[PDB]
């Protein structure tokens, strides 16, 4: 049923399905992507901390 | 299929560790947080200095406010687990939009469904 | 001159202390509380069993959700006042709204503006 | 720009001033002690509770 909506989909479209495909795939991959450099430039951002986070959490759920 | 990322976690990626990398990379986007963890990490940025960046790799989440209901099941999760408030709210956070549960934290969450620990340390 | 309550005076009310009443007598209604108050009154209810009749005196407060910038300004004052965390969030709470914080904790919050001490314990 | 409110409502009325300020008056008390019946009602609700509020809150403040 993924099928039927992709060609009638396709009655609006005027293009391969396999393009609708290579169109629905790729800008999954291209999601990811962005997650994947995101994270990236998260690790590790803060230069100068060496705690742990669990460490870290216990203390913040007791409050400092 | 996603999950809500407990504070460690993000603790642990924004402190350089690779662990907390591949548990975020375990659950597609967009993946969400508690505001409650927001408040915890901006602290942390603080102290570190970097609050202006951090603030731009929350903002990939979904950050889910604390609202009447989540309140009304935080309470009820408190006294059935036995969990801290910060804990149950999270906790309540994930149930109500039916996503798992991600943490370190195999105390407190062990044996409640929808919770799923990515990795150990010391 | 709207009231903010602190979740100690809500508690001394419903467990019978005539100085509670005093306190939320001595100030206009509609008077409010934060939803981290709610949450941890109706911890309360439930091991007292009094929760319909709690939930229904808490309702008549003003119930102030914690949103984006309640919490962008619990982050701020928990440093400058180095505050516990849900300190900070109701103080940042009655802040925003322009509300008086009335609390009986006055090991945390002496010397913050716009707070009151209304009675004490022996 | 407070009693150029007042003197039209004489007017958006056909009632005095006299009336007027005593409907505000009635309805101010009137909220008063609904609020002072709730307060009342409210106290003692917990009745075989002993505990403090200080200590309270300071217990489920540092974690619970």
């Amino acid at each position: 049923d993924v099928i039927q909506r992709l060609d009638d989909l396709k009655v609006q479209r005027n293009i391969p399905r396999a393009e609708l495909l290579r169109e629905a795939v790729e800008q999954y991959l291209e999601k990811q992507d962005r997650a994947k450099d995101t994270i990236s430039s998260a690790l590790g951002l803060w230069q100068d901390c060496e705690e742990d986070g669990m460490e870290y959490q216990r203390q913040l759920r007791k409050e400092w | 299929g996603s999950a809500l990322f407990d504070t460690n976690i993000l603790i642990d990626l924004f402190s350089g560790r690779r662990e907390a990398k591949q548990a975020l990379e375990a659950w597609p986007p967009q993946n969400a947080i508690s505001l409650i963890t927001w408040m915890e990490v901006m602290v942390g940025a603080k102290k570190y200095h970097q609050e202006q960046r951090t603030r731009m790799a929350l903002s990939t989440f979904n950050i889910i406010n604390i609202s009447q209901d989540i309140a009304e099941r935080s309470v009820a999760l408190r006294q059935e687990y036995k969990l801290k408030l910060p804990d149950a709210i999270i906790l309540a956070t994930a149930q109500l939009h039916r996503l798992e549960l991600i943490t370190r934290n195999t105390k407190d969450f062990a044996g409640i469904p929808g919770v799923v620990t990515p990795y150990e340390i010391h």
